């Protein structure tokens, strides 16, 4: 019980619940001992019926079996190169994005600096542009001194004066 | 020969107690990533199994000495335990290495830092650049000194920005955005503003 | 020729060889043979050592059987190993990626020992893999060809050595058998023995030899003679047999107690027991041979006995006295010399089938050992075979040899040459080799022993030199493992035309003759010495009446590869080395014009490679077509073979196979009738016949360099195909899955016109870099979506697109037409691998011209890049007004020691003119020994040349003299060999003859677009954020620390500087420089360089306290 | 240009729904769930992405809301205990037609 | 420490348990790093998000804060700092040896 124990809890380089390597175990077990006795593969579909769970479980378990790799082995038939060389980091900055965004939020401010101060406001407070908070329209009321219904009209006016074809061709090619 | 050491001992405030070791650091965790590569298969830097190692030693002496055991068994767990540390620092320095799947030693601190695949002479003296390339040679006989020769398609990609900024100052795409296609898809436009 | 689709080939052959080269392919056909148990095998196994015809499988499977149980009163055995037919054929495998396999069931038989139980149960033990006619084992759908290796053979090897103090020649001998402990006995700087055990170096033999149950008496009584051992049994110190025990016991087994059995017994588990140590049945027969102990006795019972290391023993002593002749009591005498290392007598060839034996091997004692652990843990009497039997362990270790092993590498197929060295090709690494920082430098060099066995030519030229190297033409594998070859045997000045085969070492006691001599049509030579081979390596001359070996042919010390080279004799080994090399790197062009001049190896070559079709049975053709041909045969049957058409191969290159055979013309078994990629009316045709001028042409050739005529491009005279294959994986995730489908946010239309409405791209439509390929529509999850995103979205009334476009990009420096669609889909009912749904791959392929910087190179070695394509007009023609096709620079050939190759563009010219030798006056001095149907010749006719039996100068400028021009009266090749030429640029006739004439000319896989790359800004590395390395990736030119002193050196500091920092490394300063040459601002001052900092944060968590301080 | 999944069937220009052809009508916010959910069938959706999605970013409420939503759906259109519209626990809603 | 570039010694010397449980943000106590499932670092595992720093860019392991205006200030359910995901590759942990 020990051993198992220990084996199922901590041998493992991503944890896996005993329950669940139990289960992975006997899906194992009947798979290589039915390998004899079929001589041939079992499609999952057939080792459901042993698990008397449907297929897409085992398959679930099947694709969870399986361990991490190391980053340091060379993966080349002759030895001058490790796998990690060819990893390319998702997190790393393109810095070409980075500078079309900055181009981007530039071409935003002029464009809706066209627009009205009050207007220009509302949608800045509206959208979390100044700030990463957008804010309810009571805020932009009582940052405004009007009713809510206003600042929809307000809104209204926006999105509508900002459909105007002028302001929607000069966006619409930064994509 | 003791004394070239002791006397460096000595005439520093060094104390020789952080020559022995009660407590372990742990390197950052991007430096021993694990990216899971496409498909769903992951991929560790190997630090992270020997940390495992050592975590585990810990712990298990942990509860033997809190629990009450013979002193052959914590004996016996302390030498695991240092074993597993001295690979964690040093791979394969003393003993068989420590091995993994596929029976090839795992890497260790020390051996980032050692021969042409350690840290210095591998990422610190030398280093893999942007804006180059690499083709095939051939005969210039019609070119001066100070002349060679770039192929068109070499140096479309190698001045990219400063094409991107000429173009668009030339109007060639209103916006950077546009000029991304505007020089991947090679229209004609391009050939003379990189000239 | 006496094949009988041979085109006539005229050859200047002097003397006709006794025998034809052997299947090419029969280093490995005949070992899988042996393997399986074929009754192929079977036969041929019935007349050479017929004592004991056992297959591969069988032995092992006789040696693991009878496994027992730990008592006795349980047993299992294994006997017949039989198969069955494969699962599908090997183009049906191919195409669907498994693995070319048949089922293996091997009966096994469960005995109980104490009552008396038999169970015959067929148990299966999966699914062997097989090899195809080619000799290409199939997994996964690829071609893979497993090489064999050389290893040394287990035995014993005596070796001498100096002690540099006193000129003491030391003696010491290794016992080196597989699966075995080490025994090393030697003379140390005194007069006593070193005798040590898994070194220990300790023991003198006094310790050993009391240990054997042996007294001081027996020893003292073989040993009276050497004063080496006597003095040492003298100063034994130890005495009784129970002490040297215990004595080897504590310095052998230490930490253990001992007792009076441990030692007893440990010294017989250790070297007389099959369990622990046992030399392969090569290595008994060595020993026995080198010892004489056994000559005319069946060999079994591997382990080693107690005469071997009492002779091994006596064998050292007597070398180190100085005798000549070993006699032990009750064996033959045995010369007394030291062994060398690189002869071939004492270096094996673990084929595949040992190779493959050997991993079965391993498999099998992985299951026995399972087998064990159930056979007694398991209850009595409810036991089947089956129980016990798990097959998992062999399959595992099969699947394990051919994937990932470098003994078993890919198949290169860019022409059939290169499937064929790739076979019959000797390697040096691998699993019990040497490696190429443990290769010194007396395993490179070429052994006196290679003559006839290995070829001293074809070799790698990069650091693997000497260690890969390629069979010879006519040698054969022994049955030990030791490679054989044939030659002509000579008695009293005549030769016989019977063809004995010789080991390496049975060479030493014979003497070889010149491949080449004088004979007289009854084997006397007109002189009696003749240069022969002597047994050391020397050669001298020797009386006609004293040799007793003549070689078989010229060209048996050469290979397939580098017996193709005419005028070999002519060139520098170095570039006949090359030349062999860049043989294998031809690609296949798109007509494969037969060579004007050649080998007559090329046609057989051609027809074994396998890769032209050969019509196994004779018969007249029903019909013809280019898709398929079906040939009627002499008995009722028919037999249609289906054709492959621009198939791919493993390195990107087209297999097309044309018929050349007529509706109705008979043929006959064993006919040509489909070309391969490089082959034309069923010979080797690897390049192109070109008009050379060896003329330096304003520089544009200059130093290597090749200039062509547009004419090859408008002509297609050097064009390849080239099919390129892209996969993708629509597999299962927790967003769902992945449609193929058109629904690719954000998309033009110009670049989806040409893609079908079922997500693929129609057959037929032409793409290049960056083109969308296939559409796998992703979900694209979510994250922080832009406020700007929000804002843009009201402008144009845009949707929200909630998948990510991952699709296929067409990548850069390619481009082309697309070939077809092969589409796997589990809706499709396909063996796909789990979690993955469906698989595309698509083909791309294109016509690659000649360009600048392509590589060319003809037969001789001489390479280099395509300086210039310039028009028709710019350049030399003759007086006829023939353009010239190609210019080499005049400074290679005498500097280089290629002189062959101008002989070669003589020996085209004239081929290409043709003669007519005026023999009304009697027969020319030169063309006497020049053969017959030779004095007259058409043009545009086929000559042969034999590597070493060639055209000789004479006969070349007899040649030269008559060269009958084409339609006007024009002799544009005076006698000496030069041409005029006048200048196609200023007009004027140059004011000296050039020399023109034809040589061969082969395209290279080097070709400049695949080796074309830039990169301005692409990923980096995890750990360090450097860019990454190679065309597969962006790349990224790496800037190693020579060219960071070059850099100093100038001491360019910002230079460095910018490259170390702000180029390679330094985030915010890659992005702050980005955004500095898009605003067109000044570029920033460099940061702090990330890998240093992570270099630091190394050296802090090593327990170093590493601190940077400010001041 | 109408969707539909199994029995489900939507008319986005003045709309309503049909669940194998008997008439509905549905609250604005439980139709646009299963707008979402319908113009994603084939694909899983993550609580926290819908609440992103379809409802306000500025949504300073607790959780419940989507499961209070979606078993409105459930007691709408899949009456039965077995569904079309299936749980994932911690996973979020999605749209199977059960095999 | 701060590494503007202006340096003039660089000074290395044997590293006492005093000074790297100073560098240390933590103290790891448990052998695992991913969750089989949720893909996400476990607590006080070898990935600690709370240990190592946030692997989002202001994002705490729980979700309570998941915008920029939060700054420096560390939840107070899961213990994560909001900063951003560079000190991952910055902080460094400890482990205290029986
Ligand atoms: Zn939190």
């Amino acid at each position: 019980q020990a051993i198992t124990r220990a084996m199922a809890d901590q041998a493992r380089t991503i944890r896996i619940p005993v329950h669940m390597v139990e289960v992975i175990n006997k899906l194992g077990r009947i798979q290589r001992e039915l390998l004899q006795d079929l001589g041939r593969e079992p499609t999952p579909e057939e080792l459901a019926k042993e698990m008397d769970i449907t297929p897409e479980k085992v398959l679930e378990i099947q694709q969870y079996a399986r361990e991490p790799i190391s980053l340091d082995q060379t993966i080349g038939d002759e030895g001058d190169s490790q796998l990690g060389d060819f990893i390319e980091d998702s997190e790393a900055v393109v810095a070409v994005d980075a500078v079309s965004f900055t181009l981007l939020q530039d071409q935003l401010q002029s464009v809706l600096d066209t627009l009205s101060e009050r207007e220009a406001g509302v949608v800045r407070l509206r959208f979390g542009l100044t700030d990463g908070q957008p804010r309810t329209l009571d805020e932009i009321g009582q940052v405004y001194g009007v009713t809510r219904e206003r600042i929809r009209q307000i809104e209204s006016k926006t999105m509508s004066k900002l459909r105007h074809p002028s302001r929607s061709q000069v966006l619409r090619d930064y994509l | 020969k003791r004394l070239k050491v002791v006397a460096a001992f000595q005439q520093s405030g060094n104390s020789p107690m952080g020559m022995v070791l009660d407590a372990v650091p742990v390197i950052p965790p991007e430096l021993r990533p694990m990216v899971q590569l496409d498909g769903g298969r992951f991929a560790t830097s190997d630090l992270n199994d020997l940390y495992r190692r050592v975590i585990n030693r810990n712990n298990r002496l942990k509860r033997l000495i809190d629990l009450g055991a013979p002193e052959i068994i914590v004996n016996n767990e302390k030498r695991m335990l240092q074993e597993s540390v001295d690979a964690l620092f040093d791979n394969g320095r003393r003993g068989r290495p420590v091995t993994g799947p596929g029976n090839r030693p795992l890497k260790s601190l020390s051996d980032l830092l050692k021969g042409k695949q350690g840290r210095f002479r591998q990422n610190l003296l030398g280093k893999r650049v942007d804006y180059s390339g690499r083709s095939v040679i051939v005969v210039g006989p019609q070119l001066k000194l100070h002349q060679c020769g770039l192929p068109k398609l070499m140096a479309l990609e190698l001045f990219k920005p400063f094409v991107m900024k000429r173009l668009v100052d030339l109007n060639h795409a209103q916006n950077i955005k546009s000029a991304k296609r505007m020089v991947e898809r090679q229209r004609p436009q391009v050939w003379d503003v990189l000239e | 020729n006496s094949v009988p689709g041979a085109p006539n080939r005229v050859s200047f052959a002097k003397l006709r060889e006794p025998l034809e080269v052997p299947g090419l392919l029969d280093v490995q056909t005949d070992s899988f043979e042996w393997l399986i148990g074929s009754p192929r095998w079977r036969e041929s196994a019935a007349e050479r050592g017929d004592v004991n015809p056992v297959g591969g499988l069988e032995e092992v499977l006789y040696e693991l059987s009878p496994i027992e149980d730990f008592s006795g009163s349980m047993s299992l055995s294994f006997s017949d190993p039989r198969f069955d037919d494969v699962k599908a054929p090997v183009d049906e495998c191919k195409d669907k990626d498994m693995t070319y396999a048949a089922p293996l069931f091997v009966t096994a038989e469960f005995i109980n020992n104490n009552t008396g139980e038999i169970k015959s149960q067929t148990v299966f033990m999966g699914d062997f893999p097989m090899m195809t006619e080619k000799g290409t084992f199939i997994i996964n759908g690829t071609e893979r060809v497993v090489v064999s290796q050389l290893v040394r053979s287990p035995g014993v090897y005596f070796d001498e050595t100096i002690d540099k103090s006193t000129d003491k020649t030391l003696h010491s001998v290794k016992v080196i058998p597989s699966r075995g402990a080490w025994l090393e006995f030697d003379v140390d700087k005194r007069d006593t023995v070193g005798v040590r055990i898994d070194r220990k170096r300790r023991q003198p033999v006094t310790v050993l030899l009391k240990a054997l149950g042996w007294t001081s008496e027996q020893i003292v009584e073989r040993f009276g003679f050497s004063e080496i051992m006597r003095s040492t049994l003298e100063k034994d110190n130890t005495v009784g047999t129970d002490e040297a025990l215990l004595d080897i016991y504590r310095k052998l087994r230490p930490g253990e107690p001992p007792t009076k059995e441990s030692a007893q017994t440990l010294l017989e588990n250790l070297f007389f027991k099959e369990k622990r140590y046992d030399l392969a049945r090569v290595g008994r027969y060595k020993v026995n041979k080198k010892l004489g102990l056994h000559v005319g006795e069946p060999i079994t019972s591997s382990t080693l006995t107690e005469e071997d290391v009492v002779a091994t023993i006596e064998y050292l002593v007597r070398l180190h006295e100085g005798q000549t002749t070993m006699t032990v009591p009750g064996g033959v005498e045995v010369p007394v010399e030291t062994d060398d290392i690189d002869h071939f007598g004492n270096r094996r060839l673990r084929t595949v089938g040992e190779l493959i034996q050997n991993q079965i091997r391993v498999g099998m004692s992985r299951m026995e050992r399972v087998v064990r652990e159930r056979m007694t843990t398991q209850d009595v009497e409810a036991i089947t075979p089956q129980t016990l039997i798990n097959i998992r362990p062999v399959v595992a270790a099969i699947k394990e040899f051919f994937g990932t092993s470098q003994l078993s590498q890919f198949m290169d197929q860019n022409n059939p040459l290169s499937g064929l060295t790739h076979k019959r090709r000797l390697s040096a690494l691998g699993p019990g080799g040497l490696s190429r920082e443990r290769a010194g430098l007396e395993v490179r060099d070429v052994h006196p022993s290679h003559y006839g066995r290995m070829c001293p030519i074809e070799t790698p030229e990069g650091p693997n030199i000497g260690l890969i190297g390629s069979l010879s033409v006519y040698a054969r594998v022994n049955p030990f493992g030791f490679i054989e070859t044939p030659y002509r045997k000579v008695v009293d000045g005549v030769v016989s035309d019977e063809i004995v085969y010789l080991t390496a070492d049975e060479e030493d006691r014979h003497v070889v003759a010149q491949a080449n001599s004088p004979i007289d049509a009854d084997g006397r030579f007109v002189e009696p010495r003749v240069l022969v081979r002597r047994k050391a390596g020397e050669v001298e001359y020797v009386p006609s009446s004293e040799v007793d070996y003549m070689d078989v042919s010229p060209r048996q010390m050469v290979s397939v590869a580098t017996a193709m080279i005419p005028f070999l004799e002519h060139d520098d080994a170095n570039r006949a080395l090359m030349g062999a090399n860049m043989q294998r790197q031809a690609v296949p062009l798109v007509r494969s014009e037969a060579p004007l001049v050649g080998t007559g190896m090329e046609l057989r070559a051609a027809i074994d490679a396998g890769d032209v079709v050969v019509a196994e049975e004779s018969g007249v053709i029903e019909e013809v077509s280019a898709d398929y041909i079906t040939v009627m045969h002499d008995n009722g049957t028919r037999r249609t073979y289906r054709m492959r058409k621009f198939a791919r191969s493993n390195h990107g290159t087209c297999a097309n196979q044309c018929p050349i055979v007529d509706a109705g013309d008979r043929v006959e078994a064993g006919q040509v009738i489909a070309d391969g990629p490089c082959t034309d009316d069923g010979e080797m045709a690897l390049g192109k016949n070109l008009l050379v001028a060896i003329m330096p042409w304003e520089g544009h050739n200059y130093e290597d360099a090749i200039i062509l005529s547009n004419r090859l491009v408008e002509e297609d005279v050097l064009t390849s195909i080239h099919i390129e294959e892209h996969e993708i994986d629509a597999r299962d995730t927790k967003l769902g899955a992945e449609e193929i489908t058109r629904d690719i946010p954000n998309i033009s239309d110009e670049v989806l016109a040409d893609l079908d409405e079922r997500g693929i791209v129609r057959i037929g439509a032409e793409v290049r870099d960056g083109d969308i390929l296939v559409g796998k529509v992703t979900p694209k999850g979510e994250t922080e979506l832009t406020p700007e995103e929000r804002l843009l979205r009201a402008i144009f009334g845009e949707k929200a697109r909630e998948v990510r476009d991952t699709s296929l990009k067409v990548p850069h420096g390619e481009s082309g037409k697309v070939i077809g669609i092969r589409v796997f889909s589990r809706e499709d009912e396909d063996e796909l691998p789990a979690g993955v749904n469906e698989l595309v791959r698509v083909y791309v392929a294109q016509k690659r011209k000649i360009s600048d910087g392509d590589k060319l190179a003809g037969r001789h070695g001489n390479k280099g890049v395509i300086g210039k394509i310039l028009p028709v007009e710019d350049m030399p023609f003759l007086a006829d007004g023939t353009p010239v096709d190609i210019i080499l620079n005049t400074h290679g050939v005498p500097r280089r020691m290629n002189i062959g190759q101008i002989l070669e563009t003589h020996l085209g010219w004239c081929a290409h003119s043709g003669w007519k030798v005026d023999a009304a006056k009697g027969v020319p001095d030169w063309a006497a020994r020049l053969p017959d149907e030779l004095l007259e010749a058409q043009p545009n006719a086929i000559v042969s040349t034999p590597v070493f039996d060639g055209a000789q100068e004479a006969e070349l400028q007899g040649l030269l003299s008559c060269t009958l021009p084409n339609r006007d009266g024009d002799v544009l090749v005076d006698a000496d060999g030069k041409a005029m030429l006048f200048d196609g640029r200023s007009g004027e006739p140059f004011p000296y003859p050039v020399t023109v004439g034809y040589m061969y000319i082969m395209k290279l896989h080097h070709l400049v677009d695949d080796k074309i790359h830039a990169r301005s800004t692409g990923p980096y590395s995890m750990i360090t954020q450097q860019p990454l390395g190679g065309k597969a990736q962006f790349g990224g030119q790496r800037f190693g620390e020579m060219e960071c002193w070059a850099m100093q050196a100038y001491g360019a500091a910002y230079t460095l500087q910018e490259l170390l920092t702000i180029k390679s490394d330094d985030t915010v300063g890659r992005v702050k420089v980005y955004e500095a040459i898009v605003k067109g601002e000044n570029i920033p001052e460099p940061g702090i360089p990330e890998s240093f900092k992570v270099l630091l944060k190394e050296l802090q968590s090593l327990c170093l306290n590493v601190e940077v301080l400010s001041s | 240009v109408r969707l539909t999944f199994a029995d489900i069937e939507l008319d986005e220009e003045t709309h309503e729904v049909w669940k194998a052809g008997q008439p509905v009508s549905l609250s604005p916010t439980e139709f646009t769930l299963l707008r979402y959910f319908v113009i994603n069938a084939g694909t899983v959706l993550s609580k926290p992405k819908i609440l992103d999605h379809v409802w306000r970013y500025d949504f300073g409420g607790d959780v419940n809301v989507v499961e209070s939503y979606v078993s409105y759906l459930r007691r709408k259109i899949d009456t039965g205990e077995k569904r079309l519209l299936h749980t994932l626990r911690g996973v979020g809603y999605v749209l199977r037609e059960p095999r | 420490m701060l590494d503007v570039n202006f340096f003039d010694e660089l000074r290395i010397g044997l590293a006492t348990a005093e000074d790297i449980r100073q560098w240390s943000y933590g103290e790891v106590k448990k052998p695992e790093t991913i969750n089989y499932r949720t893909l996400k670092p476990e607590k006080d595992g070898l990935f600690c998000e709370k240990i190592f720093g946030p692997t989002r860019d202001w994002e705490c392991y729980c979700g309570k804060y998941k915008r920029v205006r939060f700054k420096g200030i560390i939840c107070e359910r899961c213990g994560v700092e909001v900063t951003r995901a560079k000190v991952r590759r910055e902080r460094m942990g400890h482990i205290e040896l029986a």
